[PDB]
């Protein structure tokens, strides 16, 4: 996981 | 030699177009959306910007290193576009019944607006790098 994708992965988890 | 790039393998400008494209339905269908569906077309957006990020990923160690940092760059800006789009989408769920509806909704336009244009300057990003890399080789 680059921490590019981590950190959008913590947006669309706060859209979940 | 000026003709545009092969698209046909290209799946960073497949998902950059799929991103331009969803930021088009979300604006389109934004003033007749009720609120509940706010976090529909927003989460619809990010899950297309999901799948850039990852694309560009995956073609990032075949890129010139001289090209990597700044598309790096380019990615963290189209999250922080996405933040402030969520953001903007959060305030429209707030102010869903006030008298700052509209000015909300306008902001979400103009946050979407500006995801969009970023996309299009990671695709430019891309592009050069790859006609950098075929000079190397």
């Amino acid at each position: 996981k680059t921490s590019a994708a981590a950190q959008l992965d913590e947006l669309m988890a706060h859209l979940t | 030699h000026m003709a545009n790039l092969d698209r046909t393998d290209d799946l960073v400008y497949l998902n950059v177009m799929e991103l331009v494209r969803a930021v088009l339905e979300l604006k389109n269908e934004l003033s007749q959306l009720p609120p509940e569906g706010y976090v529909v077309v927003v989460k619809n957006v990010g899950l297309t910007l999901r799948k850039l990020i990852g694309s560009v990923d995956d073609l990032l160690p075949s890129l010139p290193s001289s090209s990597r940092t700044e598309i790096e760059g380019t990615q963290k800006l189209l999250n922080k576009d996405l933040a402030e789009l969520i953001n903007k989408m959060r305030l429209a769920q707030q102010n869903a019944v006030t008298s700052l509806s509209e000015e909300a909704k306008r902001q979400m336009l103009t946050a979407s607006h500006t995801l969009a244009v970023d996309a299009k300057n990671l695709l430019d990003a891309v592009d050069q790098a790859k006609v950098l890399a075929n000079l190397a080789h």
